[PDB]
Formats: structure tokens, C-alpha cells, sequence
């Protein structure tokens, strides 16, 4: 009897389950509660009393005394599966430095008697999951966005781009006009329930100099969230206002170039010779590229950069949301690569620079 | 010398000093409390504590697939295994099954569908082929699971990535490929004609924008005047070509304050503003500035005769012996049902792009533009559109110059 579980670490939203499955059995937020430990999600509901700590920033780990107590919590908490019994998949940011990699597997081996283990890259895992294996990712959940050039699981270290704009940048720029349009928002749960927006709603036009003319200019874009406290928020031209900020990196004074801008830029920075496929192959990646109507806004701004004589299929799979998660879950489930995992033993003579060949 | 443990321990993976030298290492102080602490009690438990606990080691059913044959590229093997990961579960053969029997779950995922008729996936060489046949069958004939039967030298020493490559690109090679380009297309053509027809609208509706817009073309007539009567005899012109319009922005006046574009915009606002429509009317021209208007066609005439092909197989060859299809392949159940509708709207598709090529072809024979010219045919949107921006440019910078205009005149 066999099984395998695949757990994608991530600044905003931890996600883990098991081997061949749709998608992980469970998932919360990397977050630790520590007095002035309780972990994951009851955590929130025990705020003020224990300060919180996110033991991921931006992709890459930040502290490890609190990244342990997450993968703890993940394992015997939220999937009631105890290491050793266990070989697992862990995920690391594009560009992790070696030292965390080792750092990383340590913890495993050390502290869970885990069998083995492989430490998979964010990008390339999603890509795998839209059935190829080549062409510019684009993961971009809560805490960063990457854009990411690949070629047969191939990453292009190069020619990687690392934007620091996503999750809770954006959560953030929207509480920011919700009360210049005066509202409850500033509080934290007044806040908590408001990235919601965010998720639950908050779509893109296809052009602003096109759709904020349909309520400066109109009143039909509207619409309504029940807030815990019954009392009910309209919101406006606002569920496309903010996602804009991707594109729009100005909207908080980013000074950044822009996501579609950026997927252009990058390629432009591997190769010529692969280009045609790589704008042939566009896949997406979780949180911040998964609002509704970013799929073919994208697409729009990125033809248009783009020459025109160049394929652009701009892929979207059923919920990127879990792209490098899910793809995590065949690399793994796909049996035959099974020549890729570190043995505890392995580990066990030479150590943390194995996890590395 | 030193003092050992009855059971493994767990590990201190340390990077260790060479040169011993002039360290602190060296002087043996490591040697007294080697056996120090192991008679002073402490080591004992040392031991107990850190005591490295067993090892549990699974997997295997899937570990053993390596040992099994392999004539394919780890990459194929591999993607294969990424889009037939849906299927992991089922066996080589399950799974075969749900694809011959052409499931409604997996015509539904496109990713599975492209997948198998990549041509670097069909296509098998006779070094290749080789490899696979005392493995292989015939299905000439066969009506039933059970008859053919001939293993011969048998296929369970594959890997599981390598069988379906067998039971497939190979086994049901001679028909394989259009069986693929006609399940697509029953998958494919509903969407990829609406999307295609659409695509020829934005031109249509633009291509018309252009036909009359009586507007646009007197602006130009005010150019030409304004040419004219600027230029020199030899000169003078009863009319130019687009060429022309992108060098309106150099021509500057004499302070270097306005480019000509200017005057002839402001010009036409302020003795004709009864034009500046043509900053509004001819807008959808910039919605296909970039669409490749020469291969838009091409994928229509694409559409059309694919469908015009998945035809010419289901009667005068590869799909029609119901015989070779291994007595599963559900295909034909699955292509005629909508193979009628489908050929319907290729040949409505035609038309059009009849229809509108011939009236496109027109518009630009017009200005001047040769219908057969790879260049124009493609390169003529984007002038009219550089014009019109360089224009809602000039437009700009004059109706917010003449604001300036105002102030240092008021104050
Ligand atoms: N359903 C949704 N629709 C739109 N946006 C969402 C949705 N869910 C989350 N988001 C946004 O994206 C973020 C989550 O994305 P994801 O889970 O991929 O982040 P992540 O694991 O932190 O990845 P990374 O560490 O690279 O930032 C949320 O914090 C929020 O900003
Ligand atoms: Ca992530």
C-alpha cells in the first residue's frame, strides 16, 4: 500500500493534501500566533493576546522557528498524517537560495522521520498541470508575482522576473478607497472580510478609458455584500478598480513595470528561438491572476505589446488558484520519476547539500 | 580509541576543519570528555535520546514500471503522464477503453484531445515502429476484444507510459491521425467558428467604418488643398497615397511651435468641426489594428476545408472500414452526429469571407492600395490608425495649447 502527500508553502496560503488526487485535502493561511503557539486559522480568533507572524514573505521562508510549527500543524493538524509513513513535496519560491533549500529539507528529515522528499519550483509545478512543459508561467498569488521562462521543466534562471506586487498588496489598495468612499474598513476583521471583496466579486474591464465611464457615466456596475453585522456595503466601479494595479503598478505609487508588460519584457530576456511557443504558451498561476475577467485582459494587453504575426494562446486552467499545487500532486502521483526523491538516508550521509543534486 | 553507541544516532551533518594547525583543536581537550562524560554517566542517555529511529520505505507499484522496457524519451513517457494525469488511476487499459470509446469527460478536456494528435505524438518511425511490433495487431477484421489475440512476444514488459503509446499511436497507427483531426473537430468547430466569424466582424464593421465615412475623406481633401497650394508646380498633386500621412507630423511651422498636423487639425474644427466625426466614427478600425488580416482568411479557409477533410475520410478512406477501428473506437458513433451541421456553417464561413475579402480588397484599391501587395494588404489599417491618433494627438496639443492661450491673455 502506498500514498504520497504534496504540500505547496506560500506567503499568503498554505495548501496541502495528498498524492493523485483533484486538489489538497486542506488549506489556511501561513500564519503563527506567539504571546506579547497556535497556528493556521484559528488564529485570527486569537488575535491581540499572541502577535502574528507570517513565516513566509514574498515566496521565500523568513523564520523558521514559526515555518516549523506550520508544517507541524499542516501534517498531524489538517490531513492527521504523521512524516515518517510519508514521503513528501515540498515548494520553494523561483530563485530560493540554496542555504534556505537545505534549511528547508533539515527540518523535514530532523524533525519529521519523513522517508523522503523533493523540493519542487513554484513555476514549473503550475506549467505542469496544463499538460505542457514549456512557455512563460505567470504565478502570482498573495505575497509575490514571478514570471517565469521554462523549457521542458527547464527554468531559465536568467530570465526569471520577481515583481514584489500581488495578494494582500492589493487586498490593501482597496481598503485604502473603500473608506474615501467613507466605510467600516480600517479595523481588522474589517479588513479580513474585505481582501474578500477582493475574491468574492471584484472583476476587470477590458480597458479603463472604456468602463470607467459606466458609473461615472452610468450606475449599473454596482452591487452588495452582507457584512457579519447584517448592516450591507454597495460597492461601485470598485470590483475592477484595484486587480487594475497589476497592470496599473502606479495605483499604490509602485513604480513598477506591469505584470502583462513584465511576461513581455522577461521572454525578451531568454532566447528567440523559443519565444514563438513561449507566447504560444502562457499558463497562469494562482491568487491575483484568477479574478474574473484577468484571463483575456491580459491577453488584450499582451497581443498589443506583442508583434502581430505571433501566436498568443493565453492559457487559464479550471483553477490556477491550485496550479502549482495540482501539478504538484502529478509529478508525484506520476509514479516513474519516483527516481528524483532523497532518502532519508541519502540525507543521513551526506546531509542538507543533497537536497540540492 | 573513542567510545561508540549500541544503536545509530541521529547525525550532526557539521562541515569539519582540516589543518588542525594552530586551532583549539589539537590540544586533545575533544579527547577528555570523549571518555569523561561516557563514565560520568552522560553519554548513556546521549545515546538514548538521540537514538536514530527506524526507517519505513514503500511505494514499489509504481517504483517497478522503471524496471519494465522503454523505447520512449523520458520526456514523451513523461509528457504523457502530465495530461493523461487524470487517469492515473486507471489501468493501461481502463483508460484506454474511456479514450477508443470516446468518453464525454475526456472529448471535454481539450488539453487531452490537442495532446493526442501532436504530431510529434502520432507520428512513428520504422526505427521506432520497429521496436513495437512483436507487440503490435491488426484489427483487419477483428469484431471482438478476445479474437485477435496474437501477443506473439508480449507487451507487459513496457513501461505503463510506453503501452498506451502502443495500444494507440501504434496499434490504430493506420488511422490514428484523422480519427484525431475529426474528434477534434467535432469537439472544436462549434467555438471555433463563432470565434472566427467574429473575428471577421471587427474587420467588416471597421473595413465599413472606412467605406463611408464621407468625413474621413474630406479631411484628406483639405489636406491635398492645403498641399497643393503650399507644394511647388511641379508638385502639385490631384491626389496621394497613404504613404503620405505619417510625414504630416515633420513639416513643422516656422517657430517650431506647431506641427503641421496641428493647423490641418485645427483647420478643420474651426471652419469645418463638422468633421472631427471622423475621431469617433472610425474607431473599431483601431479594435484590428494588429489583426493579421492575410491569415485571418488563411484560418477560415483553414475552418472550412479541415471539416471539408474529416468528410473526405469517413467515405474514400482511413475512416470508413469500421473494420481496423478496434472494435471500441466509439469515434464514428461521435463524428456523423455532428458532421452534418458542422460542413454547414464551413461553407457558411466561406461565403462570408468571400463576401468580405472581395469588399476589403475594394476599400483599399481605393486609396490606392494594390489588393495584391502582401504589404498594403496587411500594413493598411495601421496608417489610417497612426493618423488618427497622431491626429487625436495634434488634436490634444491644440485644444489644451489654446488654453494657455487664454490665461496669459487674461492675466
Ligand atoms: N478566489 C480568488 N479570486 C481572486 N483573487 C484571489 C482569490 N483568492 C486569493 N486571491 C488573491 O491572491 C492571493 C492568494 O494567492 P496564492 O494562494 O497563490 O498566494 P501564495 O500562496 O502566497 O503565492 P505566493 O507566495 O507566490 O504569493 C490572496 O491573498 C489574494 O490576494
Ligand atoms: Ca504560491
Amino acid at each position: 500500500e502506498t500514498t504520497a502527500l504534496v504540500c505547496d508553502n506560500g506567503s499568503g496560503l498554505v495548501k496541502a493534501g495528498f498524492a493523485g488526487d483533484d486538489a489538497p485535502r486542506a488549506v489556511f493561511p501561513s500564519i503563527v500566533g506567539r504571546p506579547r503557539s497556535y497556528v493556521g486559522d484559528e488564529a485570527q480568533s486569537k488575535r491581540g493576546i499572541l502577535t502574528l507572524k507570517y513565516p513566509i514573505e514574498h515566496g521565500i521562508i523568513t523564520n523558521w522557528d514559526d515555518m516549523e510549527k506550520i508544517w507541524h500543524h499542516t501534517f498531524y493538524n489538517e490531513l492527521r498524517v504523521a512524516p515518517e509513513e510519508h514521503p513528501t513535496l515540498l515548494t520553494e519560491a523561483p530563485l530560493n537560495p540554496k542555504a534556505n533549500r537545505e534549511k528547508m529539507t533539515q527540518i523535514m528529515f530532523e524533525t519529521f522521520n519523513v522517508p523522503a522528499m523533493y523540493v519542487a519550483i513554484q513555476a514549473v509545478l503550475s506549467l505542469y498541470a496544463s499538460g505542457r512543459t514549456t512557455g512563460i508561467v505567470l504565478d502570482s498569488g498573495d505575497g509575490v508575482t514571478h514570471n517565469v521562462p521554462i523549457y521542458e521543466g527547464y527554468a531559465l534562471p536568467h530570465a526569471i522576473m520577481r515583481l514584489d506586487l500581488a495578494g494582500r498588496d492589493l487586498t490593501d489598495y482597496l481598503m485604502k478607497i473603500l473608506t474615501e468612499r467613507g466605510y467600516s474598513f480600517v479595523t481588522t476583521a474589517e479588513r479580513e472580510i474585505v481582501r474578500d471583496i477582493k475574491e468574492k466579486l471584484c472583476y476587470v474591464a477590458l480597458d479603463f478609458e472604456n468602463e470607467m465611464a459606466t458609473a461615472a457615466s452610468s450606475s449599473s456596475l454596482e452591487k452588495s455584500y452582507e457584512l457579519p453585522d447584517g448592516q450591507v456595503i454597495t460597492i461601485g466601479n470598485e470590483r475592477f478598480r484595484c486587480p487594475e494595479t497589476l497592470f496599473q503598478p502606479s495605483f499604490i505609487g509602485m513604480e513598477s513595470a506591469g505584470i502583462h508588460e513584465t511576461t513581455y519584457n522577461s521572454i525578451m530576456k531568454c532566447d528567440i528561438d523559443i519565444r514563438k511557443d513561449l507566447y504560444a504558451n502562457n499558463v497562469m498561476s494562482g491568487g491575483t491572476t484568477m479574478y474574473p475577467g484577468i484571463a483575456d485582459r491580459m491577453q488584450k494587453e499582451i497581443t498589443a505589446l506583442a508583434p502581430s504575426t505571433m501566436k498568443i494562446k493565453i492559457i487559464a486552467p479550471p483553477e490556477r488558484k491550485y496550479s502549482v499545487w495540482i501539478g504538484g500532486s502529478i509529478l508525484a502521483s506520476l509514479s516513474t520519476f519516483q527516481q528524483m526523491w532523497i532518502t532519508k538516508q541519502e540525507y543521513d550521509e551526506a546531509g542538507p547539500s543533497i537536497v540540492h543534486r | 580509541k573513542y567510545p561508540r553507541p549500541h544503536k545509530k544516532l541521529k547525525q550532526l551533518h557539521w562541515e569539519k576543519l582540516d589543518c588542525t594547525d594552530n586551532s583549539i583543536w589539537g590540544t586533545g581537550k575533544a579527547e577528555k570528555f570523549a571518555d569523561d562524560l561516557y563514565e560520568k554517566g552522560v553519554l548513556a542517555d546521549l545515546e538514548k535520546a538521540f537514538a536514530a529511529r527506524e526507517i519505513k520505505s514503500l511505494a514499489s507499484k509504481r517504483k517497478e514500471d522503471l524496471q519494465k522496457i522503454t523505447f520512449l524519451s523520458r520526456d514523451i513517457s513523461q509528457q504523457f503522464g502530465i495530461n493523461l494525469h487524470m487517469y492515473s488511476s486507471l489501468s493501461v487499459a481502463d483508460l484506454v477503453k474511456k479514450i477508443l470509446n470516446c468518453d464525454r469527460d475526456f472529448l471535454q478536456t481539450p488539453s487531452v484531445v490537442e495532446f493526442l494528435s501532436k504530431s510529434e505524438i502520432i507520428e512513428v518511425s520504422v526505427n521506432l515502429a520497429r521496436n513495437y511490433a512483436p507487440y503490435s495487431t491488426d484489427w483487419e477484421g477483428v469484431r471482438n476484444l478476445e479474437d485477435a489475440k496474437p501477443p506473439e512476444k508480449d507487451p507487459n514488459d513496457l513501461q505503463r507510459a510506453d503501452q498506451i503509446y502502443l495500444q494507440l499511436m501504434v496499434n490504430l497507427e493506420s488511422y490514428w491521425g484523422s480519427r484525431m483531426r475529426a474528434l477534434t473537430v467535432v469537439t472544436s468547430y462549434e467555438r471555433e467558428y463563432n470565434e472566427l466569424l467574429a473575428k471577421l466582424r471587427k474587420v467588416d464593421k471597421a473595413v465599413s467604418a472606412l467605406q463611408e465615412s464621407d468625413n474621413l475623406r474630406n479631411v484628406f481633401n483639405v489636406i491635398l488643398a492645403v498641399g497643393n497650394f503650399m507644394n511647388d508646380t511641379s508638385k502639385q498633386a490631384q491626389g496621394f497615397k497613404l504613404s503620405t500621412l505619417q510625414r504630416l507630423t515633420f513639416i513643422k511651422d516656422t517657430t517650431n511651435s506647431m506641427t503641421f498636423l496641428n493647423y490641418v487639425e485645427k483647420i478643420v474644427r474651426l471652419n469645418y468641426p463638422s468633421f472631427n466625426d471622423f475621431l469617433s466614427e472610425l474607431e473599431p478600425v483601431l479594435d484590428v489594428v494588429k489583426v493579421s488580416i492575410e491569415q485571418l482568411v488563411n484560418d477560415c479557409k483553414d475552418f472550412s476545408q479541415s471539416i471539408v477533410n474529416v468528410e473526405r475520410s469517413v467515405e474514400i478512406g482511413n475512416l470508413s472500414d469500421s473494420s481496423k477501428f478496434h472494435p471500441l473506437d466509439k469515434v464514428l458513433i461521435k463524428t456523423l452526429p455532428v458532421l452534418p451541421e458542422a460542413r454547414k456553417k464551413g461553407d457558411l464561413l466561406e461565403d462570408e469571407v468571400k463576401l468580405t475579402i472581395m469588399e476589403f480588397e475594394s476599400l483599399m484599391h481605393t486609396y490606392g492600395e494594390d489588393s495584391g501587395d502582401k504589404f498594403a494588404k496587411i500594413s493598411f489599417f495601421k496608417k489610417f490608425a497612426d493618423f488618427i491618433n497622431e491626429y487625436k494627438k495634434a488634436q490634444a496639443q491644440n485644444l489644451a495649447a489654446e488654453e494657455e492661450e487664454r490665461l496669459y491673455i487674461k492675466h
